[PDB]
């Protein structure tokens, strides 16, 4: 039951996890994107 | 981001206090 | 048993998360390596 | 990455009915 | 028990992700600087 | 980054072993 919780918790760490990853990526296209075209 | 910075500390703390009581 | 197959899962997303930030990482260093060539 | 996009939610959507069943 | 444990080193491998992401940000907002000033 | 890669496939290692004993 703490077990569960634990998990639960753990999984809201893995989303945050996740937007951070999708930021990132995102970030990092728009730059190699504007070298490019420069 | 400061968000996020937040938001990571507070459910690493209640996830250790977990594996702690389990 | 379904608390088994929850971090099962949980360590798929994982590996997912291990792969997205690697591929990120060559890609960062990359563009660093590029800027500093230049 | 749409690849990727795609196992992230098909792991999270099956991960969140686990947990709901335990 | 044995699943307290996976448990736990998944916690550790998580940490790992998140010291990754914070080093990527960092590094990546020091590039969008970069490009700028220039 | 070369000391991260050692402990993410340590832990890996690790976790996978478990999932096995449970
Ligand atoms: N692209
Ligand atoms: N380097
Ligand atoms: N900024």
């Amino acid at each position: 039951n703490n077990l569960l919780r634990a998990i639960e918790a753990q999984q809201h760490l893995l989303q945050l996890t996740v937007w951070g990853i999708k930021q990132l990526q995102a970030r990092i296209l728009a730059v190699e994107r504007y070298l490019k075209d420069q | 981001w400061e968000e996020w910075d937040k938001k990571i500390e507070e459910y690493t703390k209640k996830i250790e206090e977990l594996i702690k009581k389990s």
